[PDB]
C-alpha cells in the first residue's frame, strides 16, 4: 500500500465483533493479503481482505 | 341564568354534555415514560451519516 488512512465507523466495546473500521487505502497491486493487530487492543474478525 | 360554563370557563375549555366533560383546557403538562425494548435501536452504520 501507500497513503492508507483508517477511520472508525462503529465503535462499541461489546463481547462480539462490535466495531467497524474502514481503511481507505491506495494499492500498487490489486491482490489479497493479511491484516493483523500486534497488540491485545483489538481482535480482528477476518484474517485477510 | 348567568351564562353557561361553555362561555365563561378559564383556559378556554369546551364544556360538553352527554358525559359531563371539558375539552382542550390548555393548562398543565403531561409527563411521559417510554419503556423501549432493545430491538428498536438500529446500529450506526445501517443509517446514513
Amino acid at each position: 500500500l501507500s497513503a492508507a488512512e483508517c477511520t472508525l465507523n462503529e465503535c462499541v466495546y461489546s463481547s462480539d465483533f462490535g466495531g467497524i473500521a474502514t481503511v481507505k487505502y491506495s494499492a500498487s497491486k490489486s491482490g489479497k493479503c493479511a491484516v493483523h493487530v500486534p497488540s491485545g487492543t483489538a481482535t480482528l474478525k477476518e484474517a485477510a481482505v | 341564568k348567568a351564562p353557561s360554563l361553555k362561555f365563561t370557563a378559564p383556559f378556554g375549555c369546551e364544556i360538553y354534555t352527554n358525559p359531563i366533560r371539558a375539552e382542550n383546557c390548555a393548562v398543565g403538562s403531561i409527563p411521559l415514560a417510554f419503556d423501549i425494548p432493545d430491538a428498536l435501536f438500529t446500529r450506526v452504520s445501517e443509517t446514513p451519516t
